[PDB]
DNA sequence: CCCCCCGGCCCCCCCGGC
């Protein structure tokens, strides 16, 4: 902990203002305008892994009441012990109890919620309900149907959305900018690609790929670094693999495929994952094209979470894919 | 009694040649330069992000790993850095919560004037949970929020085979490195200097051919390779191992074996190809080698047409994924026969 | 006094008498046994690989380790309930069976053998090289049967500990080892005797025992109908003397062992009748043999075969069997109940026949 | 052992000042400095803030060459601090950038030597400097008085209301069993000055607090002779004992009324 | 700022019983008894936000007056209700000497009591008996069969109904009118429907609204309560192509954030309560669905799995 | 020096969808 410069930059870069929160415009905009008029209810944000939920909230509370909010909020998360027996004491004196040291009201952040029991999300409905004039309570959730039906009828739910492709681009620009890096057109939309609208994942490949560099100042990062550090399959790759086992015998796609995934060591998995998703964009006649190649990718795809014989999966998929395309002519 | 304590290169001498030829330092590392690369420059960068390494076994996950904390810290500070916990610990969530989250936030060993010296001693701990696909889902949600709020003083380290086993917090929290396949083109340099060092003399291709059967394995490889190696000592001819010895010792099927299974798959008839499989299980040959043979020899004929062989591709699949569940091979192998025989 | 099959059993690799390569290999195995790896036996029951195992052990350390004993150790769950665990050890070598301890085998292998594995050996026991061992050797016997976790568990104890261990693990068949663990081992395939090897065993047997054999044909007939089963093809040849006072006929019938005489009963049950009627029945069989530590397993492998033996079936028909067969053997290989699979086998069967 | 020494003549005052706060808090940074060492922390539940000052004066020798910080959690440190006898002296040392703490107990007569250490935590806190505030009423009472106060009441409710008028200090509690309330009056007794009951009232306060919190701010009592109160209507209340050389103050938040 | 506004969920939260909308019958029961006297033990279950625990404090202060400081024990989830809490604090309570109005008794409040352990069900058979001349006990639930049937037996029982979207308009133009909020009918009928018969949702969502947006209308109703993802799942598990299906995944629900944990548990509890579907399809939906769900526990939670239960569903309709 | 009181490990039994 000498400097901020050795942390990862998933957490050198964490927002420490709402106005460095992006892709969530809605919900930063409307938390600002309760916030400001002093209209704060429960709050309850939803959403999938790294969309800026823990950061909104940190920047909330740091915003309402400065930089010692840490003494002013009682947070708990999964790490900690969240049973009933601290609902009904430590959350309880907390939620019934003045500040120790401004005279404004309280925040109570149960991160993780959907990892709490159901007990103490039915013990917390009252501690809600009865300490409403002095205290405000925030829920995240990643799962919503871990949370008890009670518990969610008593607060205002924010969805946060997939990040957008512009707010990406901007922190990636933000990001290079900060480190002194240059990124290449391509390697920029490969790396929003890959990414799934996660920023923690464009964080930690941008850093993977600055150690690749030879010499991160005077070197750019192309979209062939992206590809080589992660190990991903380059979209040649799966157009000519695809088109070999469209167009070509067995021998020619077997020997295509095995090539392919030799010459940089790809990965079955991902050469599907890819394969499946250019065919999502295929306009087919028969729906039963559709529906024996998603199944029979989908139990490839399953034998292959749990191992197996990496040459017989492959031989499956070319087969699958074949038979499955034979029903587009009768 | 008691017995003198061995020195650490002397046990080394004597200990088998998996362990024996583990890599010492992150330069050993044969096929991983895309991950290791990344790892090496982090010791001028000294900003070590949280790692979750996945890949097939025998692939160097726990060497890199090793390595790596070997050159930060040095042969003395590895030991107050470093706190690993495998498949051999309790990992509950109640131990995540106060043993790992007690050492993560432990303040980090003072290192000596002479690590200092010699070695970059970053400003952080590192925790190792190998094997982390056997922690339950909510253990490894325990770790969510230990990971970030402690991140300055400790960094973790996830190994595990099946990448999907992970929670999405938690792979999404670590950057991701995947470990490829081991095989001829890739690792033959390795195998070749064990090779040497331990004076093995093969003829050509042998190593290849070690290497193919391993199927991405090196530990495996190495294993097959000492194996024949004290046989050929056993022997004192002072002969070349050939390939077929190495099919032997890896209990590969004769190729007649596999060509009379495939003409009594082409006879059709049921109770001959019984009576022939019965026969056949008395030998002891593993189900799943007999598979990928027979899969090896139907996808790369030119002797069968394209729905025959798009037919057999399931059939292996539905029978690979049925034996990794732990069937009896028996059944399983006479049910593919029939089933490729009626094709 | 103590049976054939146990009074004649080789205490030495220079005893061997069947599979010659495996002989050769394993005294390979044996010329410098410092750096031997982890060893994993597979191979069809009832051939000999304990007794390879065995002799493998005494070419190592030396005949001290026939001489066996029995101890009981204790084990603490989670939930305070106390387990006891049968240990066999001998002077150099320690033997365990973890999977009676069910899912509990888990800590037979993070509390025994990570004991043993972080102590290392003291005693002074000089070897054939002069200087004295290093390593203690385990026998895991009937590894197929541990489970996933337990398994997970061997993973790390086997690598660091490797100066003070080596693990020699017996199984019939190596599916239901995680590859992770074949990794870490060699793997020592045990092809089964052939019939004129048994016979040639059994003749012997016959000459030390003063057997009046009226013909060698006997001793084919018994070979030829253990499958391979030289445990088996001992036993049979004893129980066929004490039955013939002593002297074995042309005509002297080979005995089958009684679950066998059910299950055969069972099949042309099965076979005869296909109804619900039927099948209720059959579940009192069913139950009648699982109540008597007769495995689900074997009960739906011996139903599968003789179902397939009989002569009155279409090709059709087996192939439905078969297939039948492997599915509701990948059910109980994923189930806990075995009467649900082996019931929902027989009526599939049933209706497929009918 | 050269950064930080600081010498306790007596181990019994150490241990005796983390006794009187260890039930409240567990984890603490304690800042050694020139001056002396100071410490803060906040309870779990974000409602009691325990301050401790130790001056220079109270140790036989103290050189602290540079300000450092040191995080230990509370039990492990008084686990150490049981080990030593009421004979021994206590000297705590430290070292530059340290990762642990040294306890070493002496005993000359009998030439005998204890070394304890203990691991420091990495604890993010800072030094939250409390701003002086004009108190409405400040009161000073012996400490067994309010001790045995606050045990009575803590039995008939959970909360305990304190009262604070012209010339009268009340303390109420009402339960479900029943009630209990003790007045008493401000007196000053020349012949013994201990016993005396102080107050200076400015503007009447009326404040409730929670009894669980009061108990253990009570454990303080062993640390000094005579305890003040200070209320204020917008303020913590605030519980000083006065050490030989330091202090401890206990800022506690009052009740909401409602 | 460092000031909150009182929610209208507290701030008009019903304080007699008069002002209780919807269970008519059982309201006016609930008055009569608070008229008479004589109060009953009681058991008043229903789903959640419909005015139970309100009615009973309704009830306890009408009957009780000036006395209910003395009179009511209340205790809740968030108390600790072990069988030594009931064989002390209740039993003391109970035997305790209190002055009451001719008519009145003391009231023990037990709010969800569904949460209770059975032991202290247990205890409570014979306290309520023993002291029934003197004391009272409601209890409040959602769940009634979490109940022992012996304090059932001892009990009546009011089970409180949805309430209809009538009562819903009701209740909000009132608070429009005592709050002077601008409203559309279009944006009050959207908050009735997202409601779903919850008035606690309800209001909430029109606070929120008023705060966030000001104008009470469809589309600033919307950008606060977002479209319930029920009705999406029904949308595409009711979706004639299997490409109308695969689009309804795509585009409104993992596109938008949605877990497939989440996606399959509510197409499991939809195809549960599909009634227009026969009930064996619905099984073979159901058995479809269940292994998904298998396979997601077991860490493949991708969009291809969920693509392939989608084909699967369509393949079962053909 | 010895008795009473009352908080703190250990232990054992019962749920677990909605
Ligand atoms: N909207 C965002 N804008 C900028 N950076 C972001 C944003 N969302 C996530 N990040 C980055 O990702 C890191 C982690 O963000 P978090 O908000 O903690 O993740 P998360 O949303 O909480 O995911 P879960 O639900 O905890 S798994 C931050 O420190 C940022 O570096
Ligand atoms: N990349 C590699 N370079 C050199 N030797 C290797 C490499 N990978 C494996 N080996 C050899 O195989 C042995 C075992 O390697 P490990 O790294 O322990 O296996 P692994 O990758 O951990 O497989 P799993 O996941 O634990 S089953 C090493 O001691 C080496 O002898
Ligand atoms: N029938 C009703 N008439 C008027 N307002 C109501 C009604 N039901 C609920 N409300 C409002 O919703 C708030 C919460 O209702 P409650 O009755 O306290 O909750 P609830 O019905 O007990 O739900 P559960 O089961 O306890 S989670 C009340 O304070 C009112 O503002
Ligand atoms: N080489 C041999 N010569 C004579 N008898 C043998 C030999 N190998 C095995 N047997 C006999 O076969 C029987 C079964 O062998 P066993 O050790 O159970 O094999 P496995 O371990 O494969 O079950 C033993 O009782 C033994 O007497
Ligand atoms: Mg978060
Ligand atoms: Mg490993
Ligand atoms: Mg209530």
């Amino acid at each position: 902990k000498r400097s901020k410069e050795n942390l990862p930059w998933v957490e050198k870069y964490r927002p420490e203002t709402l106005d460095e929160v992006y892709g969530q415009n809605e919900v930063i905009t409307t938390v600002r305008k309760f916030v400001d008029e002093g209209k704060l209810p429960h709050l309850l944000f939803y959403g999938p892994p790294g969309t800026g939920k823990t950061s909104t909230i940190v920047a909330l509370a740091r915003e309402i009441y400065g930089k010692n909010y840490s003494n002013m909020v009682l947070e708990l998360n999964a790490s900690d012990d969240r049973g009933i027996d601290v609902v009904r004491n430590q959350i309880k004196d907390f939620a019934s109890t003045r500040q120790i040291f401004s005279k404004g009201f309280k925040l109570i952040i149960l991160d993780e919620a959907d990892a709490m029991t159901n007990a103490a999300q039915n013990a917390l409905r009252r501690v809600i309900e009865r300490y409403t004039k002095n205290t405000r309570f925030c829920v995240l959730a990643n799962y919503a149907h871990k949370l008890t039906p009670a518990l969610l009828s008593r607060c205002t739910r924010f969805r946060f959305q997939p990040l957008p492709q512009e707010a990406i681009e901007r922190r990636i620009a933000n990001v290079l900018v900060h480190e002194k890096l240059k990124l290449s057109p391509n390697a920029e939309k490969a790396l929003i690609e890959l990414s799934n609208g996660d920023m923690r994942r464009v964080l930690n490949v941008l850093q993977s790929c600055k150690a690749t560099l030879d010499n991160p100042d005077e070197d750019e990062i192309s979209d062939d670094v992206i590809y080589e550090c992660c190990g991903a399959p380059r979209p040649s790759d799966l157009k000519a693999v695809l088109k070999s086992i469209l167009e070509d015998d067995w021998g020619t796609a077997h020997y295509t495929l095995n090539k392919v995934r030799s010459a940089k060591g790809l990965a079955l998995i991902d050469l599907i994952e890819g394969i499946v998703k250019i065919l999502e964009d295929y306009e087919l006649q028969n729906e039963e094209t559709r529906v024996h190649l998603l199944t029979k990718l989908a139990d490839i795809e399953y034998s292959i979470s749990k191992g197996g014989n990496d040459q017989i999966q492959g031989s499956a998929v070319i087969g699958a894919i074949k038979a499955s395309f034979e029903n587009e002519t009768v | 009694r008691k017995i003198s304590k061995l020195a650490a290169e002397q046990s080394l001498a004597q200990q088998p040649w998996v362990e024996k030829y583990r890599p010492k330092n992150l330069d050993e590392v044969t096929a991983q330069d895309h991950a290791v690369t990344v790892l090496k420059k982090t010791l001028k960068s000294a900003n070590l992000p949280h790692m979750l390494f996945y890949g097939p076994p025998g692939t160097g996950k726990t060497s890199t790993i090793l390595a790596l904390t070997k050159e930060l810290y040095g042969p003395d500070l590895m030991k107050s850095r470093i706190l690993e916990l495998n498949a051999s610990d309790e990992r509950g969530i109640s131990i995540v919560r106060e043993k790992v989250k007690n050492f993560a936030r432990l303040t980090v060993s003072k290192p000596s004037k002479h690590d200092l010296e010699n070695y970059p001693c970053p400003p952080y701990k590192i925790i190792i949970l190998d094997e982390a696909d056997s922690m339950t889902a909510d253990a490894q949600s325990a770790l969510r929020r230990t990971m970030e709020t402690y991140s300055g003083v400790t960094r973790f380290c996830l190994i595990c085979n099946y990448v999907t086993r992970i929670i999405d917090p938690l792979a999404s929290r670590c950057s991701k490195f995947r470990f490829k396949a081991l095989d001829a083109s890739n690792a033959i340099d390795r195998l070749r200097f064990i090779s040497e060092q331990e004076n093995v003399k093969c003829d050509d291709g042998v190593l290849e051919r070690i290497l193919d059967i391993s199927a991405g394995d090196l530990r495996r490889g190495i294993t097959l390779l000492q194996s024949a190696s004290k046989g050929a000592q056993y022997l004192g001819d002072g002969k070349n191992i050939t390939s077929t010895q190495v099919e032997e010792l890896a209990g590969v099927v004769p190729h007649d074996i596999l060509i009379e299974i495939v003409e009594k798959v082409k006879s059709g008839d049921f109770d001959e190809i019984k009576k022939y499989v019965n026969t056949f299980m008395k030998s002891g040959w593993s189900a799943a080698s007999v598979v990928n043979q027979l899969h090896e020899y139907y996808i790369t004929n030119d002797n069968f047409d394209t729905n025959f062989k798009n037919q057999i591709s399931w059939l292996l699949f539905t029978t690979d994924s049925r034996l990794n569940n732990g069937t009896n091979e028996h059944i399983q192998l006479l049910n593919l026969l029939v089933k490729i025989s009626q094709l | 006094m103590s049976l054939w099959v146990d009074k004649y059993r080789p205490k030495s690799l220079n005893a061997l008498s069947h599979n010659e390569e495996l002989t050769n290999f394993l005294k390979s195995l044996s010329d410098q046994p410092r750096d031997l790896p982890h060893l994993l036996l597979y191979g069809p029951n009832g051939t000999g690989k304990k007794t390879r195992c065995m002799a493998l052990l005494e070419s190592i350390f030396g005949p001290g380790v026939y001489r066996l004993k029995i101890d009981v150790r204790q084990f603490v769950t989670a939930s305070n309930r106390k387990l006891e665990l049968n240990v066999v050890s001998s002077p150099y070598h320690l033997e365990i069976t973890p999977s009676d301890m069910g899912n509990n085998d888990r800590i037979v292998i993070q509390e025994l053998l990570k004991e043993v594995a972080q102590m290392e050996q003291v005693d002074f026991q000089d070897s054939k090289d002069g200087l004295a061992h290093r390593y203690k050797c385990v026998i895991i016997n009937e590894a197929n049967s541990l489970t996933k976790d337990a398994q997970a568990a061997l993973r790390r104890t086997m690598e660091k500990y490797s100066k003070n261990i080596r693990l020699i693990m017996v199984c019939d068949s190596m599916s239901p080892i995680i590859a992770p663990i074949k990794s870490r081992c060699l793997l020592i395939r045990c092809p089964a005797p052939s019939d004129s090897e048994i016979s040639t065993i059994l003749s012997d047997v016959v000459t030390n025992e003063r057997i009046q054999l009226e013909t060698k044909d006997i001793l084919k007939r018994i070979a030829q109908a253990s499958n391979g089963n030289l445990r088996v093809s001992l036993l049979m040849l004893e129980s066929m003397a004490l039955n013939n006072e002593l002297a074995l006929k042309s005509s002297s019938p080979i005995i089958k062992p009684d679950w066998i005489i059910v299950i055969h009963k069972l099949t042309r049950k099965i076979v005869k009748e296909r109804s619900v009627n039927s099948l209720i029945e059959c579940r009192a069989v069913l139950y009648d043999l699982l109540a008597h530590c007769i495995p689900a397993n074997i009960i739906l492998k011996e139903l599968t075969f003789s179902l397939l033996d009989v002569e009155t079936l279409n090709t059709t028909n087996k192939s439905s069997i078969i297939e039948y067969s492997s599915v509701f053997d990948e059910r109980l290989s994923l189930g806990n109940k075995a009467i649900f699979h082996l019931e929902g086998f027989i009526a599939k069967v049933m209706c497929c026949l009918d | 052992a050269s950064m930080l020494e600081a010498k306790f003549e007596e181990a019994s005052l150490f241990k005796r000042i983390i006794d009187g706060f260890k039930d409240c808090v567990q984890l603490v940074n304690f800042q050694c400095k020139e001056d002396g060492i100071i410490a803060q922390a906040v309870d779990d539940s974000r409602v009691l803030l325990v301050s401790l000052e130790i001056g220079v004066e109270a140790f036989q020798e103290y050189r602290c060459d540079h300000p450092v910080t040191l995080g230990m959690d509370l039990t492990s440190l008084s686990k150490i601090l049981r080990c030593g006898n009421n004979t021994d002296t206590l000297t705590l040392i430290a070292d530059n950038t340290p990762d642990s703490i040294i306890l070493l107990f002496e005993d000359t007569k009998k030439d005998r030597i204890a070394e304890y250490s203990l691991k420091l935590m990495d604890i993010d806190a800072d030094f939250l400097k409390i701003e002086e505030l004009q108190y409405d009423s400040t009161l000073s009472l012996p400490s067994s008085e309010f001790s045995k106060i606050v045990r009575d009441l803590s039995q008939l409710s959970d909360s305990i209301n304190i009262m604070i008028t012209k010339e009268t200090i009340k303390f109420v509690a009402d339960g479900d069993i029943g009630s209990g309330s003790v007045i008493i009056k401000p007196f000053v007794d020349m012949e013994h000055p201990e016993t005396s009951i102080k107050l200076e009232m400015d503007q009447p306060v009326d404040l409730t607090f929670g009894a669980k919190y009061l108990l253990d701010i009570i454990k303080g009592s062993s640390l000094s002779d005579r305890v003040g109160i200070r209320l204020s209507s917008e303020a913590p209340a605030l519980f000083q004992f006065d050490l030989k050389s330091g202090f401890l103050q206990f800022f506690l938040a009052p009740k909401f009324n409602d | 700022t460092l000031s909150l506004q009182l929610p209208w969920v507290e701030k008009y939260r019903p304080q007699v019983l008069s002002d209780i909308v919807g269970n008519k019958e059982t309201i006016d029961r609930l008055q009569q008894i608070a008229k008479d006297g004589n109060m009953p033990h009681m058991i008043i279950s229903g789903m959640p936000g419909i005015g139970k625990t309100t009615s009973v404090h309704c009830l306890a202060h009408e009957l009780l007056g000036r006395s209910y400081a003395d009179g009511v024990l209340e205790l809740n989830a968030s108390d600790d209700r072990g069988i030594d809490v009931v064989r002390n604090q209740i039993k003391h309570f109970a035997q305790k000497k209190l002055h009451l109005p001719p008519g009145k008794h003391k009231i023990v409040i037990l709010d969800e009591a569904d949460s209770m352990t059975a032991g202290a069900q247990q205890a409570l058979r014979r306290t309520m008996e023993l002291y029934s001349n003197s004391t009272r006990f409601a209890f409040a639930c959602n769940q009634s069969n979490k109940i022992i049937e012996p304090l059932q037996s001892r009990c009546a029982i009011l089970r409180y109904s949805k309430l209809s979207d009538e009562d819903v308009l009701k209740r909000l133009l009132q608070i429009i009118k005592l709050e002077d909020v601008k409203y559309t009918n279009d944006g009050l009928e959207a908050i009735i429907f997202t409601a779903e018969g919850d008035m606690r949702q309800a209001i909430n969502n029109l606070q929120s609204t008023v705060a966030g947006h000001g104008l009470v209308n469809a589309d600033n109703v919307f950008k606060i309560v977002d479209s319930p993802h029920p009705l999406i799942v029904k949308k595409m598990l009711l979706a004639s192509n299997l490409e109308d299906s695969i689009q309804i995944l795509r585009t409104d629900l993992w596109k938008k954030g949605y877990s497939s944990i989440d996606i399959v548990t509510t197409s499991f509890r939809v195809t549960k309560n599909l009634a227009q579907v026969k009930e064996s399809v619905r099984l073979e939906m159901i058995k479809e669905i269940g292994l998904t769900h298998m396979r997601i526990l077991e860490g493949v939670g991708t969009y291809l799995q969920l693509a392939s239960m989608l084909a699967k569903i369509h393949k079962l309709n053909n």
